[PDB]
């Protein structure tokens, strides 16, 4: 007779104090301990017809884990205390737990049955704890599929979609090659997402695991002027166009010509590359230590820009947005089947 | 309806006995209902001895020899004459070749004009044939054998020719008259009966009910020898087993006549005719009538500790060679010079008989059949179960059952035979080996396992010791429609008993069950000796690995073993033929055990569906007449559910070895989960599976695994008629469906995918009992759920339309989704069709248990529906009377549909009278043949107070209605309820099933105003998971069959059909209306509107939304509102009206039944298997009327109540003044008091009147259900003897029953009440001056009673009150008694200990002064009101009586009473003390 949903109160892991969060470029959170993870997993009530797994566009906003994670199953396993089985069930469907757990904004938390007037179960944190403990114990090892048929797919783009497709094709038994412009594979996971969210050591470890599988990445190949499409088609049967979406809309307003105005993507890429190269000692990035910083455009990009400016120790930072400030709780035109629009107050 | 006989013991004969038998039949007539017209005879007949005097006086042209040296025949002919004389010549030729001399022929004069129209039209011709006796025939037994040979040869020739004629009887001591005649018509029709020349010894009779309105003269009984009551639920397996043994019967008495008599049974005959044929064959074979009757209808011999060793050995021996024939039955056979009478192994019918100083036994269904002198009556006994009432005319004495049974048992050394000849297969303990395959995942995927299935069906079984429960019954699409590959098992749906028989219980009635299974080959049945019993016998159908290996390794020459590979490559027909070849080769070699193994299966060889393979093998063996020589053991991986197990046993499998499940448990234990040991896990799984099989058996009513084994109790849904005839002959299928090629393709697809499986090492999640994205589609997906909720909360119509579109299209959910409109008609404007206010009056909320739901949710539902103007409903958990008054704000929480379930929890005079309509919960969609359990933890005080039980006591609701043992009893209950509430409409709740048309016709004849057909898709508070998934059929088939049968019979214009179950859209409503619905029930949808999220956790009592949980903490989270329900109903009505505009229909009754507007959609054809269905059965409109116009005239008028009692008692009831009257009551007057009780309750209410305000006297025999629903303040002095169901649903008042004034014998030792008394009563008193019947005080809940002895199963499910038995007690006393007290007097303490069921009762000795004083006062009132000598003597010897009394009280009841008493002594308020005690008890 599970009763955790009412006999337990949701908690959070041990986070580094904010006043010291601004000094070290490292992960700003840690997974649960064993007892805390068990207690949090116990909350989920073996929910029949779960609403944390619908994963479909609802009213213009996503809801539920789109990759169809077996959330009730591995929550029950986490509560029971068998961790290898939970890891196996998680990896059955998901392929990049180490990124999903510590990057995904967790629409599953926002939308599930237990979220009716009560705090939701920490699906994201449980997933992160599972994958982190698995990696620490070293149960994850390269699969090395024995069966192989000579073929060729040439996935283009090193983003998460490209990596997932390459892993699936390699498990199928078809040789693949990943063409990337940037020095290091990963796409957004490397440069776009900040070090804070995704320490690049984990990304590099996963890419090394894929290379051990045999993906055989190739770097510094913009597959445009360098390599022609006709030759690519002749040399490779199919091509999975994970080309990405990096073009950013511009504000057609006078005054946006003077030096100083910069693009969030370019600035983040420069800063992350400089840090990964020489701990931002190369002096080839954009500095704002003694200058004001203003970011236009709310969302994850704005939050990342604010965080990067704060770590660069800008004197003042202000975030601007046209959308009115969100309410502090659910409103009449917002319901739990849909992703909420409540005040969040995330990191940074 | 019933039976009767008026026999003179000493053998003296007169016409008076025949006349009295006819009078008895006339009196018995009243039990039956009305058909098309009252004149029609549903079936009746009379049996006598041969009237030699009349024959010699009348024939005048036959030289009749002496009494015993000739026989008389009775033949029915058609109206034509050419076939008549041809058959006459042929019968004469048969007699001449057999060597007997035909004396002549005679024609019976008949009065055709004295008969109804239909029977006049069908009137057949009658001729009696006289047979001669040759000098060789020394013995009348040989003469009867030759006559039987002649009759069977003639029947064989007739069936070969195809003509239509029947032998009513051909014997030297019995001549039978019967037909479609009322008893008042029989005497006029058969003018022979009017002559004063007949002289007989006995006169058996019988009246049929004719469930269907189209009977034939042949079917109506008395049959050739015996008269039968009730129905047999094993009549398919019965016939299969009998046909199998047919080819192997061999004996010397018949010589070579077995070849002539090869067809021993009538395949087309009904249960009674089949039983008569089999019984006659057995008794002619050379066995005594009593011996063969005992063989056919045995007592409970397993699990019973009240039986003698000789009897136990006797029944153990005979069960090893012949299976039992279960079902409600009251046999009364004859053989010319001996008579007998038996009840089934459970005693489910009444039988009370008289004895007089002139030796006139009067054995009949009820008591007051004929007028008898109370100064001459000697014995008033009851034919208790397992007791043989046997009479021998030549000896002229009632031979005692005990000595008959003893000498039958001792006739042979059965005990020694069993002790010696049994075979021991003791396994070696050192041969253990925990088997593993190393391909567990591959085999599991091949056989269709899922992680959901494992973690939700296997571990819970071990954890809880029982099958896991559930709620929100299955809504997934049928297997035939589901796109995902499904095993053959899903196509087969279980069955259950609705009417003509109760669903018997198992846990409480364990003494009746029998799980003994025999393996091997049966011997010579007719001359059996030691080789019928040199066989292996098992305790459970399931087997363990060690047991299976021991059976396979047994090398005894007589018991050989063979292994047959049930596998195929491409051709299923080739595989089955090859399997048959191996089987027959092994039989020729001499094997006795066959092992169907799915092992050694690789990518090239795939397994046949085990159900199909077993059915094919069983049918082939039965056809070739070798099944009795073998034993089919099955070893299939796909055997893990009780459903699969029960299917295998029912269709032939001797034992199952779930090696795959055992290997899975081994793997889990090795991994670490399920810490329990391997052997303990295996034993627990076996025990749980056996318990589940017993539960499935109890659902139908078959109480013997041996009987169920032959019985085919499944209804294929989606299998072609040709395939069913070929392999599953006898199974019922409506739509045909998929074929052998499609089944093979499905199996091959599954096997190929599973053995490919080259991507992962995990089992895909199941979707049978939960929804997982990408799994099997479900009716209530999250998209539909939240779209419906949003639309309802916003009052927006576009969102609701989107929800309807999503729910209906994009998938195949149900049969009704395969129907589409033609689209070429005349649309009509939305302003020209009937209005939404008219629409919404034809909706219902469905039964909603107050225990399952919360008070807020229940009141919201009731308020919403009452405001809308429909008809709300109240569940079986009663209702607080505080809801019968509207609130100041205008809300009305009263429920318009009061349900009368098996529990009878809240049934009361007030609760029944303050209502608008009444339902009878014969079954629900989810758990038809099962009851329920509400343990102490889940029964809170605020529910117990409403349900009239002690707080914190586990309540039990018996599965069957103990007042419903047949359709006649159903009609009686319907009349009782109508008399209780004359100003209401009676309703019945059925479930779609094969024969549901026949059941509906029978109910309509039983005069039920409204019939409700509920599909299995409906929800439920709690039920076993397999009962959820594999029970019932979709309501579409049931509704179509019921409508067709009703309107063909002509009664469709006398009832009002309804529908419910996943009615989620106006399209579904329109489909139901076209199929023939009139009012609809929405239960699941209103819950979703209120806030339910279909989480499927109601049984857990932990609803997160607080819709189906009693916890106040969760209840505080509720958010529902009646406005949402109102909006939902309005949107449904508006969408329906839009479709009415589309279809151009003007009015409801105008559209109803117009199925011609329905045609199959092209999507069904596009579907790869759904295109093979035959829908003409549903698309078919016979001529007739299709709407309810007639008022369903009841017979409330002319009742003794209205005639005499009320007219002189209106003043008394209205002025609250005392009044006294005396009335003469006969058995025809049924209820006699419920009307006055209802008037009192309506005028005053629960309070009633001062004690002893109305003092009604009565005299003579009373009617059935006498004094039911009597309120407080009334008093019914019944100076006589009554019939069944006395004091049904009592709600106060006194009931004093004393024997007749002219009866001077031990009235305290002669039975004076029927089987069931005080069923479901709540409070009152009673003083019965005699023994009671079987199941006395079944559901007493506060009524104090005093009786001198009771029958069997007495005080079964008490939950309060007290009982004081001044005498002996039957076996299985206090079976499931969860409350109350029973001060049972007794002398032999140890014998009482043994008789009582020790499961849930604690015994004591009276020590409390208050208890002693209460008993003394009760006995003082008993004597003051009865003048009972036993009570007077007990009062005189009180000093010894107090010591000799014995007290019984359940543990939980005692502990709760002690705790609440302690709290009250401490000095706490009643409510807080009750809450504290409940918390302490159920921490
Ligand atoms: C919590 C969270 C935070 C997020 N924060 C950000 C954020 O700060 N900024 C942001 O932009 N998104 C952000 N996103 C969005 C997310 O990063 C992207 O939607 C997604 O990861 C990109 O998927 P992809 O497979 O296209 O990867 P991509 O990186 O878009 O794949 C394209 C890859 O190919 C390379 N490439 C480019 N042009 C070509 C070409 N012509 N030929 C070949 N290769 C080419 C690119 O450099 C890149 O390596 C966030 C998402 C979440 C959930
Ligand atoms: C939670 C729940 C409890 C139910 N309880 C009962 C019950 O106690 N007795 C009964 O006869 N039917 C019961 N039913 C069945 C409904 O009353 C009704 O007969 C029908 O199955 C509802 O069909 P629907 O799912 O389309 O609303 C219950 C249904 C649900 C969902
Ligand atoms: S946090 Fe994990 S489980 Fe939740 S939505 Fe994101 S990926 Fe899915
Ligand atoms: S997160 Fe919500 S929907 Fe998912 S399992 Fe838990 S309670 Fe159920
Ligand atoms: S299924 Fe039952 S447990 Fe609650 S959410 Fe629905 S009422």
């Amino acid at each position: 007779k599970p009763t955790g949903f009412m006999e337990i109160k949701r908690e959070k892991p041990a986070e580094r104090d904010p006043l010291t969060r601004l000094k070290d470029w490292k992960e700003y959170s840690a997974p649960f301990s064993e007892e805390a993870s068990k207690r949090q997993g116990a909350r989920c009530m073996d929910c029949g017809t779960p609403f944390c797994q619908i994963g479909a566009d609802i009213n213009g906003f996503t809801s539920g884990c789109p990759i169809y994670n077996l959330i009730p199953e591995w929550n029950g396993l986490v509560y029971r205390g068998r961790w290898k089985e939970a890891l196996e069930r998680l990896l059955k469907t998901n392929n990049f737990p180490e990124f999903t757990g510590r990057v995904c904004p967790a629409p599953c938390e926002g939308s599930c049955t237990l979220a009716i007037s009560d705090p939701a179960v920490s699906i994201k944190n449980i997933e992160r704890t599972i994958i982190d403990k698995g990696f620490e114990n070293g149960w994850i090892q390269p699969r090395i599929p024995k069966k192989r048929t000579g073929k060729k797919v040439a996935i283009v783009g090193s983003g998460p979609a490209g990596l997932a497709s390459a892993d699936q094709l390699n498990q199928a038994g078809h040789s693949v090659t990943v063409f990337e412009r940037a020095d290091r594979a990963g796409g957004l996971l490397t440069y776009g997402i900040p070090n804070m969210k995704l320490e690049k050591g984990i990304v590099e470890r996963r890419i090394k695991l894929l290379t051990q599988e045999g993906i055989d990445f190739v770097t510094n190949t913009e597959i445009g002027v360098d390599i022609t499409a006709d030759e690519l088609k002749e040399q490779f049967d199919a091509v999975i166009l994970c080309t990405g979406a990096q073009k950013q809309r511009d504000l057609l307003i006078e005054g946006r010509d003077s030096k100083g105005v910069h693009y969030a993507m370019d600035y983040l890429t420069l800063a992350t590359k400089s840090y990964l190269d020489s701990n931002f000692k190369d002096k080839q990035f954009i500095d704002a230590k003694g200058k004001d910083v203003i970011v236009i455009g709310g969302g994850d990009t704005g939050a990342d820009c604010v965080a990067t400016a704060l770590r660069q120790k800008a004197k003042s930072v202000h975030q601007f947005g046209k959308h009115p400030k969100l309410p502090p709780a659910r409103t009449n035109d917002n319901m739990w089947p849909e992703q909420p629009h409540v005040f969040t107050l995330e990191y940074a | 309806c019933g039976i009767g006989l008026y026999a003179h013991l000493k053998g003296k004969q007169t016409h008076d006995i025949v006349k009295q038998g006819l009078k008895m039949l006339c009196q018995l007539d009243h039990r039956g209902g009305q058909g098309s017209d009252p004149d029609t005879g549903d079936g009746a007949g009379l049996l006598v001895q041969i009237p030699d005097a009349f024959f010699r006086k009348e024939c005048k042209n036959i030289n009749l020899p002496e009494k015993e040296r000739y026989g008389v025949g009775m033949v029915f002919f058609s109206q034509k004459e050419d076939e008549r004389k041809k058959i006459e010549k042929q019968i004469n030729a048969l007699i001449e070749q057999e060597g007997q001399v035909v004396l002549g022929w005679r024609t019976v004069p008949v009065n055709v004009g004295k008969i109804g129209t239909v029977a006049q039209k069908s009137c057949p011709f009658v001729r009696q044939v006289f047979i001669g006796a040759s000098s060789d025939l020394k013995d009348n037994l040989s003469f009867e054998r030759k006559l039987y040979v002649i009759r069977k040869q003639a029947e064989n020739w007739g069936v070969t020719e195809g003509l239509d004629f029947y032998f009513a009887s051909l014997s030297s001591q019995t001549i039978v008259y019967k037909g479609l005649l009322t008893p008042e018509q029989v005497d006029a029709f058969y003018s022979d009966l009017q002559d004063e020349a007949f002289v007989s010894a006995f006169a058996l009779v019988h009246s049929r009910f004719s469930t269907n309105t189209f009977p034939t003269w042949e079917r109506a009984h008395p049959n050739r020898y015996l008269v039968h009551n009730g129905e047999i639920n094993t009549l398919r397996g019965n016939i299969n087993w009998m046909r199998a043994r047919e080819q192997q019967f061999v004996s010397e008495s018949f010589g070579e006549d077995l070849n002539k008599i090869l067809p021993i049974l009538n395949a087309d005959g009904s249960d009674s005719s089949i039983l008569d044929n089999a019984f006659e064959f057995f008794v002619m074979a050379g066995r005594k009538p009593a011996h063969t009757a005992m063989m056919l209808i045995p007592e409970p011999w397993t699990e019973n500790t009240h039986m003698s060793k000789e009897k136990r050995a006797f029944y153990e021996y005979h069960s090893s060679l012949m299976e039992p024939w279960d079902g409600p039955t009251a046999i009364s056979f004859t053989d010319g010079k001996q008579i007998g009478a038996i009840l089934d192994r459970n005693g489910l019918r009444p039988a009370r008989y008289y004895v007089t100083k002139d030796d006139y036994i009067i054995f009949s269904s009820e008591v007051g059949v004929i007028e008898v002198e109370q100064e001459n009556v000697l014995y008033k006994n009851r034919l208790e179960p397992g007791k043989m009432l046997l009479i021998d005319l030549e000896e002229g004495r009632i031979i005692s059952d005990e000595e008959v049974k003893t000498q039958i048992a001792t006739e042979y050394p059965y005990q020694k035979w069993l002790e010696e000849e049994l075979v021991q297969v003791n396994p070696d303990p050192e041969s253990r080996e925990e088997e593993q395959f190393s391909d567990l995942l591959t085999r599991q995927k091949a056989f269709g396992y899922t992680y959901e299935d494992i973690q939700k069906y296997l571990i819970p079984v071990i954890k809880e010791g029982k099958d896991p429960l559930g709620s929100m019954g299955n809504d997934a699409p049928l297997a035939v429609l589901s796109d995902r590959a499904q095993s053959l098992f899903n196509y087969f749906k279980q069955l259950f008993a609705q009417v003509t028989n109760p669903p018997i219980d198992a846990i409480r009635e364990q003494l009746v069950t029998s799980t003994m299974t025999w393996l091997g080959a049966e011997g010579d049945l007719l001359h059996p000796s030691e080789r019928n019993v040199r066989r292996i016998k098992l305790y459970t159908p399931v087997l363990s690995n060690e047991q299976f290996y021991a059976l396979k390794t047994i090398v005894h020459p007589d018991l050989k073993s063979q292994k047959i590979d049930v596998l195929f490559s491409e051709d299923l027909e080739r595989g089955l033929k090859d399997m048959f070849t191996q089987a027959e080769k092994a039989i020729s070699q001499g094997v006795s055990l066959l092992i169907l193994s799915d092992k050694k299966m690789n990518e090239r060889l795939t397994p046949i569906p085990p159900l199909l393979a077993v059915s094919a093998l069983h049918q082939h063996l039965i056809r070739k007449g070798l099944r009795t020589k073998v034993s089919i053991i099955v070893e299939s991986g796909e055997a893990r559910e009780v459903h699969h197990f029960a299917a295998l046993i029912g269709y032939g499998a001797d034992a199952i070895n779930p090696y795959l499940a055992y290997a899975t448990y081994k793997q889990e234990i090795d991994e670490g989960r399920l810490d329990i040991s391997y052997e303990e896990a295996v034993s627990k799984y076996g025990k749980s599976i056996t318990e589940g099989v017993v539960k499935v058996m109890s659902k139908m009513g078959i109480s013997t695994v041996q009987s169920y084994r032959g019985a085919q109790i499944f209804e294929a849904v989606g299998i072609s008629r040709d395939v069913i005839d070929r392999y599953f002959s006898g199974t019922a299928s409506q739509l045909g469906g998929i074929d052998l090629q499609t089944i093979a393709e499905e199996a091959q697809r599954r096997h190929r995918e599973a053995y490919q499986d080259d991507y992962s090492k995990t089992l895909e999640p199941g979707s049978d009992f939960q929804w997982r994205n990408g799994g099997e589609h479900h009716a209530f997906n999250p998209k539909t759920i939240h779209t419906l909720q949003w639309a309802c909360r916003r009052n927006d119509y576009n969102l609701f339309k989107q929800y309807t579109k999503a729910a209906d299209e994009e998938r195949i959910g149900f049969l009704r989704n395969l129907f589409a409109f033609d689209g070429n008609r005349k649309p009509l404007k939305l302003e020209e069709v009937e209005s939404a206010e008219s629409i919404v009056k034809r909706f219902k909320t469905g039964a909603m248990s107050f225990g399952s739901l919360s008070k807020e949710a229940h009141e919201a539902l009731a308020i919403a529906m009452n405001r809308l103007g429909g008809k709300s409903n109240s569940g079986e958990g009663g209702e607080d009377p505080k809801r019968f008054v509207p609130d100041e704000n205008g809300d009305d929480r009263r429920s318009a549909i009061k349900q009368i379930a098996s529990g009878r929890f809240g049934v009361k005079s007030h609760y029944l009278v303050n209502a608008d309509e009444l339902q009878i919960k014969m079954a629900q969609g989810a758990k038809p043949g099962e009851g329920g359990q509400l343990p102490g933890n889940k029964v809170y005080p605020w529910v117990a107070d409403v349900r009239g039980s002690t707080p914190g006591v586990g309540l039990i609701s018996p599965p069957p209605h103990h007042d419903i043992y047949s359709i006649e009893d159903l009609a009686q209950l319907i009349h009782d309820l109508k008399n209780a509430n004359r100003d209401a409409r009676i309703s019945v709740k059925l479930v779609s099933k094969a024969g549901v048309g026949t059941i509906a016709a029978g109910v309509a004849k039983a005069t039920a105003d409204v019939i409700v057909i509920s599909g299995y898709d409906g929800g439920t508070g709690a039920s076993p998971k397999t009962s959820i998934k594999h029970t019932g059929l979709p309501w579409e088939l049931g509704l179509a069959e019921a409508h067709q049968t009703l309107m063909l019979n002509g009664l469709r214009d006398r009832v009002v059909l309804e529908t419910d179950g996943k009615l989620m859209t106006g399209r579904d409503v329109v489909m139901a209306a076209l199929l023939g619905a009139e009012e609809f029930g929405f239960a699941t949808a209103p819950l979703v509107v209120l806030g339910c999220v279909m989480m499927r956790a109601c049984h857990l009592d932990t609803c997160p939304v607080g819709v189906a949980t009693q916890n106040p903490e969760l209840r505080k989270k509720f958010m529902g509102d009646p406005d949402h329900i109102v909006n939902y109903m309005l949107f449904i009505a508006e969408e329906v009206r839009e479709y009415m505009a589309a279809l151009g229909f003007k009015t409801f009754d105008e559209m109803i039944g117009r199925t011609d507007v329905l045609h199959v959609s092209e999507r069904a054809k596009e579907h790869w298997k759904a295109s093979q269905l035959d829908l003409s059965t549903l698309l078919y409109q016979p001529e007739g009327v299709r709407t309810f116009q007639s008022p369903q005239n009841h017979k409330i008028d002319q009742s003794l109540d209205i005639t005499t009692i009320l007219p002189a008692v209106q003043e008394a009831i209205e002025s609250g003044k005392e009044a006294d009257i005396s009335i003469e009551i006969n058995n025809t007057n049924r209820v006699a008091g419920t009307i006055t009780g209802s008037e009192i309750s309506k005028r005053y209410g629960e309070e009633g009147l001062p004690e002893d305000t109305i003092k009604l006297h009565f005299t003579g025999s009373a009617g059935q259900s006498f004094g039911a629903f009597v309120p407080k303040g009334m008093t019914l002095y019944l100076d006589g003897d009554s019939n069944d169901y006395v004091g049904k649903g009592l709600s106060g008042g006194k009931i004093i029953v004393k024997s007749s004034e002219g009866f001077n014998s031990a009235s305290d030792d002669n039975v004076i009440i029927g089987n069931v008394a005080f069923y479901g009563a709540t409070s009152g008193e009673a003083y019965i001056n005699g023994r009671a019947g079987e199941r006395f005080a079944v559901r007493n809940s506060g009524v104090n009673v005093v009786v001198e002895g009771i029958g069997d199963h007495g005080c079964e499910y008490m939950t309060g009150g007290s009982v004081v038995v001044l005498g002996d007690v039957g076996k299985n006393f206090a079976a499931g008694m969860s409350g109350g007290i029973a001060y049972v007097l007794t002398e032999d303490v140890k014998a009482f200990k043994r008789k009582c069921n020790l499961e849930m009762i604690l015994f004591e000795s009276l020590e409390d002064e208050k208890e002693i004083q209460q008993i003394k006062a009760m006995l003082e009132r008993h004597t003051a009101y009865t003048n009972s000598q036993k009570a007077e003597d007990l009062l005189d010897q009180w000093e010894d009586s107090v010591k000799k009394f014995v007290k019984v009280i359940p543990k939980n009841y005692k502990q709760m009473l002690a705790s609440i008493e302690e709290q009250k002594a401490a000095g706490l308020s009643d409510e807080e003390a009750i809450m504290f005690a409940f918390e302490a008890n159920t921490k």
